[PDB]
């Protein structure tokens, strides 16, 4: 961070994201998610007693921190080809997850049972950080620089390399990917100085037209190698459409879905989070109680107010970001098409 | 040249001297009336809506300080076709 | 839908030719990049670097690199980090021994007057900056205590002497000291003793002298050779037209600074009427020594662009003989005055001397 | 145009409007978040208005292309120089289709980032309003009103 | 005219016919706003799927 | 095997020593050892040096006070020379005390006995005389700029191109870090299994090489990538080499030392590599690198050592010269 | 053990020369002590690290 003030090397660095990059992302956000459950309810029980019990919340409060860290220093090591640092990150996981481990048994033990939210939360967490530890080292299997003699280190993508590619969008850490933050400091270039095609530059392989007339050429060899059939109709070229562009239009369908899905728990928070707020009756959220220490269960936890407020803004991220992901991807799909056709047609 | 600053002209001449020598005086200012009261009518409608459940949950003619009346009805009816009403006469004067 | 969203997807439409906008694109603003500039500090941005993290191997060169507010925050933060994460570590074998809880019994602490974790803390301060109360002893109790000890102070002292070292090396830096060499803001380009050389003056205003000095000169112009080779920024070295030949110099006085522009020379066909702006040449001065005090070698760079040149003008003499010893008079240290010189290349001059000098 | 776009800033003063009154504390976090809101409408006009001007600038040759081509295909083909003329066409054809990736991009970034400044209006006015009806006893019906 | 009436009919004929032809509740802000944002996120599918 | 390589490619030298009269001098240099060792190996020692000292002592205060007889229970009827020792890990916790100056306080020294004040006056002196030394090495090692050489980039393989008429051996050399090299120098040699006329041999016979700078000398300022070429003149050894003749065994080899002290820690650094007979090009420049950006320069790494086939002829050097002096003079 | 100025100058002593004898402690009564006392460790560290590298 200090250094970086003083250096050029990053003004048009070139990245390297390790094997295992998209579901590293989504598990830290969905651990994410699942601490803050644990702070709602951390902050939920102890409320009704009268002293503090900090340690429901405080280990959640500093692993939430410690996510939030661990993706800094693990992207932080992915712009730089320099697996060897991760060693520490490696240790933290396992270190973590037998701990907390331990912590699910010693609740089963004195028979918690999953009728109780922490139980729950803390079974889903722990496969969130065994899972995580998994990709922790299918990193040392595909690069092999711990202990493997010879490293099998990979090049940066060859696209990335040539000084008149500027729309990095299909090369970035997935989080930009999704809130376009690599777009800011273009929008002040275009604030500084007008927009010609000097200022946006040559777009990646992936959108070159010739790419995509070359995908579309081979899924008409393939549809006509595999069916032979002598007219090239109408449903020729749309199965021909779909079979060029599937993986990329499912991708559109499914992150609308998502974002669908998620955006009518908005209007069912709102009902929850007034429905809660009649008759100011008592609070009255612990309900059975073990040594001393409150437990929420999981109606309780969601008939907290400020507990759905919460849950409905966490819920808005990933309406209006899966949202916008599907918006991208079908403009991307549409103008790659647009792209093959056009020179199809020439 | 430099016209980053000049760029950002925002073009509110270009906008006054289009309404006033192409629009007129009439029905400028009847286009500013109508949409301003056709969203007083939104807010009024969700003030209305909000007391109505808010009251109601177990001489009324005032849209506002009044809280003696057992059916809410007639007054959101009102609302409710006033914006119908100002919503058509709203497109009719734009597109004219 | 409150966008403007409707069944208009043709956009067919038929636009006549357009021409000549108006747009700020008349004239380049920009001027030629300065490969140095005036202060060092050469002005080149590296790009498509293929990091392989030897950036970040050299943490100690790193950290010398760092300014002194990021390097103190550093520092903080290092000693701060290993203080509160070894006070964890107290707190919690106490608690997991059991001592934590107060009480007239049978138990016998293992690091006595730990009872909440602020205690915990400011044992770690004392066991790791070894201020030592000793308010909070280390008990013969439960040996994990003294393995912990042993770690923590290992830890610590090899964190003390770390910074030691980055300390040592940063407080021996000669980067505010390579400040206080001077360069004329603008050379010249004059004759003496009838050739012509490309003169310039440098000087010292602080009294620590600087041992061992050594002052390189390279012309930076892109360059076509006759096999047709594609140089973009070619370095051609330059004397210095001194009494032995050598680089090097003894720097107290400001002396002039000049390349005697010989047969082999890259300034050899250079004219006046061709000193503009936009002219692609460069000169880099690169003055570099011993400092006396640190012991550390430094480097003062500077850089001379067309534009920057003075043709046929003179330094003005600044050095006097005063009543107790001489003066040095900087008030005149940049001040040029013209002198009476041709405006012929230097290959021209040499024409000149070839046919007039064979008189007979 | 006129009319989406006054009922679209009308709309939005008369939401703004509503929030502030049911949560009187909304308004003094909304001033930092206007201001902000201010810079990223400045900005992005800035950069909409150039990559508008380069897609219209950047389809035109490419329509008269074909045309042309169309115009003269038997002396194109007599030279065999069509490989040329493809080239031309890949690159006309890329220009085109990176403007259009560019003016997405930026407005899917508006978007994610106006969406966001929503989100963050959704926490404040939440966790206020719910905060005023437990002291001030809002009556929970501005509550309704202030989440929808 | 049909796109910003639409809403506003669907919700005065909701709300009147609970009130009325229903009488299924008392009509509180957690049903009546839920049903309220759950109109406006329908709409904007529903006037465009066209 | 193939072919054994004098310096690899990444700087390290590959030369085995053997039959060696071990003197000792090895053991000598303990604390130039010490620097050489890794950071694991060397927190190992500093580890180790520590723990056996403390160890050492604490045997000893243990001793003193086991002779003393004040560990024993006593009821008034005794002064312990060190305090509150009842125990072998009390003595334990005194030594860390003591040599690392924490200094507790609980376990004192008290005046009684003349026995524990030398040896408290012995422990701090030891105790300095040990943190004194582990700060030099340890100042030594985190001034090491070997991790610097490793910033320093070559080639892949150079070539041999005509440039100025006259041939001349090519090569590449770029620095990535944004510091400077303060006196920098690139040194150039070529090691070949060269036979005398008089009757001597020489297994690897290393000729100097000039650099063809413009001046004459060894000195290089080098911030952007330069092409740092050498003159293939009458005297040059590469003036007889065919094209024909670059297969893989053919005694060649083309070390280059880029030297120069690094500004940061004063310290000077070499840089290594070595172009075997099969790693040369013939006959094809360099890619330009330095573009032009607003305002700025620009290096594009990513064609640092692209190389690009020019024409020229398949000649030898001394087959070229000779050939253009006789044209010159026929004509 | 802070009676009068003296006792709290000759704690700063034991502080920052880190000699620390021990009657003077700092306990968790008050925690702006132990922020103070980090910042006297810190800066006591930082000074005698720039005086042994200009005495060096
Ligand atoms: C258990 C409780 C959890 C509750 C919440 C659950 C939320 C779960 C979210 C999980 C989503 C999982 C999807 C993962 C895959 C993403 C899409 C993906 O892989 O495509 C990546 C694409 C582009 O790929 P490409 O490199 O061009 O093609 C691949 C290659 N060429 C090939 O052969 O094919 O590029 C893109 O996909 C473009 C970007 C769109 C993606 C942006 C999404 C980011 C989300 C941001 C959330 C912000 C913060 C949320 C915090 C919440 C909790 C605190
Ligand atoms: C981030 C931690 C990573 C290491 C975690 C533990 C790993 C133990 C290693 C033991 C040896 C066994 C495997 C060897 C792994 C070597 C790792 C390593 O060298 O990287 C350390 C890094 C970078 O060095 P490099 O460029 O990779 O080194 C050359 C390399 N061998 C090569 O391929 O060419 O070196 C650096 O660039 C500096 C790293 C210093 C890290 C210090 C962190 C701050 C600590 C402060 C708090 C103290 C905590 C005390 C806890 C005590 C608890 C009892
Ligand atoms: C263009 C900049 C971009 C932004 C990057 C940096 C951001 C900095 C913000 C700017 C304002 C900084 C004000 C800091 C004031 C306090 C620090 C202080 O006095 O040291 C300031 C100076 C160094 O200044 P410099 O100009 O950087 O140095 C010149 C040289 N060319 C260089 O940069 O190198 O220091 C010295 O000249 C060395 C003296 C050291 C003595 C200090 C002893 C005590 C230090 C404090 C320790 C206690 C900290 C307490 C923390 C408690 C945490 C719980
Ligand atoms: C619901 C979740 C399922 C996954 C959906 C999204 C991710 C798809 C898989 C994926 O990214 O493949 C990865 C392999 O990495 C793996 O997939 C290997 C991980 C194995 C861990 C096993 C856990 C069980 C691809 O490799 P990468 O290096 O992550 O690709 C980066 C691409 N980029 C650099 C162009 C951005
Ligand atoms: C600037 C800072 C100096 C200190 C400032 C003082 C403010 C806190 C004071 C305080 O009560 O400390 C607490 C910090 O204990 C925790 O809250 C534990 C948190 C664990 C994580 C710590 C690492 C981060 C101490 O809590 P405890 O040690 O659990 O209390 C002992 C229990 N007993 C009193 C019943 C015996
Ligand atoms: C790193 C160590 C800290 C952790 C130690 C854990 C094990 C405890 C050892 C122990 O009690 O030592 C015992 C001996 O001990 C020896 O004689 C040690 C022999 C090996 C020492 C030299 C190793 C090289 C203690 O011996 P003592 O205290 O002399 O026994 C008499 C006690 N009394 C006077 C109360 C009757
Ligand atoms: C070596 C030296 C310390 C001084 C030696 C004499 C001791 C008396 C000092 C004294 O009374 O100082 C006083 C002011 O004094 C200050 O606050 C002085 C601060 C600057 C002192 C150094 C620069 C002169 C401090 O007074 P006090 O300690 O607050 O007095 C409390 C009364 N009681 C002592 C009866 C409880
Ligand atoms: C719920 C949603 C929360 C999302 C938060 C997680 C996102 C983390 C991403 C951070 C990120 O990539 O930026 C870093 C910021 O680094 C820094 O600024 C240095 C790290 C200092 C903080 C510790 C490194 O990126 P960079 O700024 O270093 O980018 C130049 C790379 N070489
Ligand atoms: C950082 C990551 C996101 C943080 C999300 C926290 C949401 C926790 C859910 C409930 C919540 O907001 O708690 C309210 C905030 O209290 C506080 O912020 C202080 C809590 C003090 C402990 C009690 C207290 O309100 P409440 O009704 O949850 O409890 C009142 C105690 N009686
Ligand atoms: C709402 C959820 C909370 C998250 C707020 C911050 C969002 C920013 C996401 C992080 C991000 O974009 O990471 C890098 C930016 O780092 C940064 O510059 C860190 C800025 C974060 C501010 C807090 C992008 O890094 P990249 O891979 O796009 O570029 C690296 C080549 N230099
Ligand atoms: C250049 C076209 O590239 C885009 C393409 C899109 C995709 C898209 O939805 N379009 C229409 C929808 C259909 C009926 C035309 C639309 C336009 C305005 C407002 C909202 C909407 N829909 C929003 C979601 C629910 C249905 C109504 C978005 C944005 C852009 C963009 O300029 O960045
Ligand atoms: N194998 C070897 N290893 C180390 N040093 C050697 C070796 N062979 C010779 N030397 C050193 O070379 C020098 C003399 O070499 P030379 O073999 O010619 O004579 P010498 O008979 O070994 O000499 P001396 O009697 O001095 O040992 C001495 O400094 C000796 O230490
Ligand atoms: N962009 C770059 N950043 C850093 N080092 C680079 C870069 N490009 C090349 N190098 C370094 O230059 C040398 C070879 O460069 P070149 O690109 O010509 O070959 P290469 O195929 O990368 O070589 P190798 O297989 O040895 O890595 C290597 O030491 C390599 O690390
Ligand atoms: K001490």
């Amino acid at each position: 961070w200090g250094s970086q003030s003083s250096k050029v090397h990053i003004h048009h660095s070139t990245w390297l994201h390790f094997p295992g990059h998209n579901l590293r992302w989504i598990l830290t956000f969905i651990l994410l998610f699942v601490l803050v459950c644990e702070i709602a309810e951390g902050i939920l029980s102890d409320g009704v007693t009268e002293s503090r019990h900090l340690h429901l919340y405080m280990p959640a409060g500093m692993a939430f921190m410690a996510a939030i860290t661990s993706v800094v220093y693990y992207h932080n090591i992915e712009t730089s080809n320099f697996p060897k640092l991760l060693i520490a990150l490696l240790i933290y996981w396992t270190l973590a997850f037998i701990t907390k481990t331990i912590k699910f048994v010693k609740f089963y033990d004195h028979a918690i049972g999953f009728s109780q939210l922490r139980f729950c939360l803390t079974g889903l967490l722990v496969i969130l950080y065994g899972m995580l530890l998994l990709v922790e080292v299918n990193v040392i299997r595909v690069r092999r620089y711990i202990f493997f003699k010879t490293p099998r280190e990979v090049k940066p993508p060859e696209d990335l390399q040539d000084l008149g590619v500027r729309f990095l969008q299909p090369f970035v850490n997935l989080l930009s990917k999704g809130t376009y933050w690599w777009m800011n400091a273009f929008i002040k270039t275009a604030h500084k100085k007008p927009i010609d095609l000097r200022a946006i530059a040559k777009l990646p392989i992936a959108m070159r037209a010739l790419t995509n007339y070359q995908r579309l050429c081979v899924a008409f060899d393939a549809q006509a190698r595999k069916d032979t059939q002598s007219p090239q109709g109408a449903r020729a070229i749309w199965r021909a459409l779909c079979h060029a562009f599937g993986r990329r239009l499912i991708l559109s369908s499914t992150f609308r879905i998502l974002a669908d899905l998620l955006g009518f728990a908005g209007p069912l928070c709102i009902f929850g989070i007034v429905d809660h707020l009649g008759k100011e009756n008592h609070v009255f959220q612990p309900k059975t109680q073990f040594l001393g220490v409150y437990f929420v269960s999981s109606q309780e936890f969601l008939g907290n107010a400020y507990v759905l407020a919460v849950l409905l803004f966490l819920a808005l991220l990933l309406q209006r970001t899966f949202l916008q992901a599907s918006y991208y991807v079908a403009i991307e799909t549409g103008i790659n098409l647009r792209g093959a056709i056009q020179t199809k047609i020439y | 040249l430099s016209s980053v600053l000049h760029q950002r002209a925002k073009i509110p001449w270009r906008a006054c001297t289009k309404y006033l020598s192409s629009a007129g005086i009439l029905l400028l200012s009847l286009l500013v009336f109508s949409q301003l009261l056709k969203h007083m009518v939104l807010v009024a409608i969700d003030y209305w809506l909000a007391k109505w459940t808010d009251s109601a949950l177990v001489c009324s003619l005032s849209q506002e300080c009044d809280l003696d009346q057992s059916v809410y009805a007639m007054v959101f009816t009102l609302l409710c076709s006033l914006g119908i009403v100002l919503c058509l006469v709203t497109s009719v004067t734009v597109e004219w | 839908m409150l966008s403007r969203k409707g069944i208009i997807p043709e956009e067919y439409v038929l636009t006549r030719l357009a021409e000549d906008p108006t747009e700020p694109r008349y004239r380049t603003r920009e001027r030629r990049a300065r490969f140095v500039s005036k202060k060092g500090n050469c002005n080149v941005a590296h790009k498509n670097i293929r990091e392989q993290g030897r950036f970040l191997q050299d943490v100690f060169t790193t950290l010398v690199d760092l300014k002194w507010p990021h390097t103190l925050l550093i520092f903080t933060m290092s000693f701060l980090c290993s203080w509160l994460l070894f006070a964890m570590v107290w707190w919690l074998i106490a608690f997991a021994h059991g001592d934590l809880a107060p009480g007239e019994g049978t138990n016998v602490p293992c690091v006595t007057s730990i009872h909440s974790f602020s205690s915990a803390f400011l044992f770690s301060i004392e066991v790791q900056v070894t201020i030592g109360f000793g308010g909070r002893m280390v008990t013969e109790e439960c040996p994990l205590a003294i393995l912990i000890l042993i770690v923590q102070n290992i830890v610590g002292l090899m964190i003390n002497a770390i910074m030691l070292g980055c300390i040592f090396m940063k407080t021996a830096q000669a980067h505010r000291r390579a400040e206080t060499l001077i360069f004329s803001k603008h050379a010249v380009i004059t004759l003496r003793h009838g050739r012509l050389c490309f003169m310039l003056r440098v000087g010292d205003l602080r009294k620590s002298m600087i041992i061992s000095a050594t002052i390189h000169m390279q012309v930076v112009r892109k360059t076509t050779s006759p096999e047709g080779e594609v140089v973009p920024l070619h370095q051609v070295d330059i004397p210095m037209e001194n009494g032995v030949g050598g680089n090097s110099i003894f720097l107290v006085a400001p002396l002039i600074i000049y390349h005697v522009i010989d047969s082999n020379s890259p300034l050899y066909d250079l004219a006046p009427s061709d000193l503009h702006h936009h002219q692609d040449l460069e000169i880099i001065v690169i003055l570099e020594g011993v400092v006396e005090t640190t012991g550390i070698t430094t480097q003062a760079r500077t850089s001379y662009l067309a534009d920057e040149i003075l043709w046929g003008q003179r330094f003005v003499p600044i050095v006097a003989e005063e009543d107790g010893r001489y003066s040095v008079d900087y008030s005149k240290f940049g001040n040029t005055v013209k002198v009476p010189t041709p405006l012929c290349t230097a290959r021209q001059l040499d024409e000149d001397r070839s046919l007039l000098d064979a008189l007979t | 145009t006129l009319e989406c776009l006054s009922r679209s800033t009308l709309l939005c003063v008369s939401a703004l409007t509503v929030i502030s009154y049911v949560t009187p504390v909304f308004l003094v976090a909304l001033l930092p978040l206007a201001v902000v809101c201010y810079f990223i409408q400045k900005y992005f006009r800035v950069a909409s208005r150039d990559l508008q001007q380069l897609d219209d600038t950047t389809q035109l040759p490419l329509v008269s292309h074909f045309a042309e081509t169309v115009e003269g295909l038997t002396t194109i083909r007599a030279f065999r120089y069509e490989a040329r003329f493809q080239q031309k066409l890949l690159e006309y054809t890329d220009s085109n289709n990176i403007a259009s990736l560019f003016l997405t991009a930026a407005n899917r970034w508006l978007e994610v980032c106006m969406e966001y400044i929503g989100a963050c209006v959704v926490l404040i006015a939440a966790a206020t309003s719910i905060s005023n009806s437990l002291h001030r006893e809002l009556s929970a019906g501005l509550v309704g009103l202030g989440l929808t | 005219f049909m796109n910003t009436a639409i809403p506003i009919a669907a919700v005065l004929i909701t709300f009147v016919g609970h009130v009325s032809f229903f009488k299924e509740s008392d009509l509180s802000p957690s049903v009546a706003f839920a049903s309220l944002s759950l109109f406006h996120i329908l709409v904007t599918p529903l006037f465009l799927l066209s």
